[PDB]
């Protein structure tokens, strides 16, 4: 009629927890401080997936900061150890580089292009690349003169500059 | 082939070696002295539990990612015991270092945790909720996404 794990070695409680998936670990993680520490074990799925989740929220925000030319905010998020070159299906194969470009955020795009290694021809899940979007931007009359200049500079950067 | 173990109760169990050697602990002991007579004490097991683990090891003498649903039918029936007994089997599994038993018992406890509410979890295992509402709500919110 009292605590069952109370007299169990922590090693073997973890092993029992190793059979549980994140949803369940979450539930038992809130029975007490004891199980809170143990279910959030570095080696278990709750801690692991919670990272990809934290990373995912941060990615979304980075996308917005980039698109709105908010360079200082992009720098803040980047300072939290995120790799903006790394994309996948969940993120529609888009990058904050492509975000900046669509948002006319050419300073931010220059920042990202220079500061990180991006594939400028890599199409997202809408079929768009940094180059292709920048180029379609250039063919567009609604784009002001100095904008269309900042762009050519970028196209030339991505097409002609060194790599590695 | 036969040897005998003594529980903490004082009671003596005579078992074939093959079976007994499934406890790595026991297996180690036999090297640390004459292998192959005279009983060997197991101070951290009572006879009720010991009797049980003898059953388990016999049934398994032959044999050869983490899924909780593949416990053989025999073991599920074997582990149809009270929670007291279940945790003493785990401790025995530890003490005697029988990996197979350790798994199924642990798995059995894990399935007890599956599909439950934090409070039902506590009600099942007599876990005293010590979290203040504020700090509990915090892990609650912290674990939104599942």
């Amino acid at each position: 009629k009292k605590n069952f794990f109370s007299d169990l070695p922590e090693e073997t409680i973890v092993n029992t927890l190793s059979f549980l998936k994140a949803n369940t670990l979450a539930r038992i993680a809130q029975t007490c401080q004891f199980f809170n520490r143990l279910a959030n074990d570095k080696h278990l799925e709750l801690h692991q997936l919670r990272q990809q989740h934290i990373k995912r929220e941060l990615w979304g925000n980075l996308m917005v900061a980039a698109r709105s030319n908010n360079l200082e905010e992009v720098k803040k998020i980047l300072k939290k150890g995120i790799d903006p070159t790394q994309t996948n299906s969940y993120h529609l194969n888009r990058t904050p580089l492509l975000a900046a470009i669509e948002g006319k955020a050419y300073q931010t795009a220059n920042y990202l292009w220079r500061k990180y290694t991006f594939d400028p021809n890599f199409k997202d899940n809408y079929g768009d690349s940094p180059i292709s979007l920048l180029k379609k931007q250039l063919a567009n009359p609604a784009f002001k003169d100095k904008e269309k200049k900042q762009i050519r500079a970028l196209i030339r950067g991505m097409q002609e500059e060194k790599i590695a | 082939p036969s040897i005998k173990l003594q529980s903490s109760d004082g009671e003596i169990f005579e078992v074939d070696v093959e079976i007994a050697k499934q406890s790595v602990t026991i297996k180690t002991m036999l090297e640390d002295l004459g292998m192959d007579d005279d009983p060997v004490p197991l101070p951290n097991v009572n006879a009720a539990i010991l009797k049980k683990v003898i059953q388990w090891c016999t049934h398994h003498k032959d044999d050869p990612e983490k899924r909780t649903d593949d416990i053989p039918v025999w073991d599920q029936e074997f582990l149809k015991v009270d929670q007291g007994t279940l945790f003493e089997l785990i401790l025995a599994a530890n003490y005697l270092d029988i990996k197979g038993l350790l798994d199924v018992t642990c798995k059995t406890v894990a399935n007890m945790i599956k599909g439950k509410t934090p409070e039902e979890i506590r009600k099942t295992f007599n876990i005293k909720n010590d979290f203040t509402e504020e700090e509990e709500a915090q892990v609650r919110k912290e674990n939104q996404w599942c």
